[PDB]
């Protein structure tokens, strides 16, 4: 099955932490990532993009120590810094095990899909969220998924959250189709 | 580049 293939592809991309961690939940996070279209996963593998699962704070990792005390873009006024943020995506991907669900230090529909969508946007699709095509779709529908002061202002964030809705499960996929039809069709064609 | 989740 395609999901099995995607899980095999992910076995070459996911990095598990050393020490004690929740192995069952880490597997659950991988299983949810396996719903992403294989074309994107294969491209992540080809670019040697690693999806790092973490048992501690992001900024405890050497490569993110420079973000200690830094307030993420769009997080102004939350009183939180990258030290408190459970996931990160872009040129890399890093995710705290156990914080997948909405409300676990974030309000994304799913942490690992949102973060990985950033890496797909930036690495695989050469920042398509900044393209003129997407900006026109973002201008119309970017305030239709809630969190309008964040998703409605940053097209890369609207892309990542829409991507997460599309691939998390059938319920969120349907919700995106109803709320953001042009975005839905855009993602549908993106995978062709 | 780095991007956070939804606050």
């Amino acid at each position: 099955t395609t999901i099995q293939q995607n899980k095999d592809t992910l076995s070459q991309i996911v990095v598990f932490p050393t020490g004690n961690y929740d192995k069952n939940e880490a597997n659950a996070m991988v299983n949810r990532l396996a719903n992403i279209d294989g074309k994107y996963l294969n491209a992540l593998k080809q670019n040697n993009l690693k999806i790092k699962l973490l048992s501690g704070k992001l900024t405890d990792e050497k490569e993110y120590a420079y973000l200690k005390g830094v307030v993420p873009k769009g997080w102004e006024g939350t009183g939180k810094t990258w030290d408190d943020v459970p996931g990160l995506g872009g040129s890399t991907v890093a995710l705290r095990i156990g914080f997948s669900n909405k409300g676990k230090g974030h309000d994304a529909i799913n942490l690992e899909l949102h973060a990985t969508a950033h890496a797909i946007d930036h690495i695989v699709l050469n920042d398509i969220s900044k393209s003129a095509q997407f900006k026109q779709i973002f201008a119309k529908e970017g305030r239709s998924l809630g969190n309008v002061n964040f998703l409605g202002v940053y097209p890369a964030e609207f892309f990542a959250e829409s991507f997460a809705y599309y691939y998390l499960n059938q319920d969120t996929n349907s919700k995106l189709k109803s709320a953001c039809p042009q975005t839905y069709s855009f993602l549908q064609n993106l995978a062709k | 580049e780095v991007n956070p989740p939804v606050p």
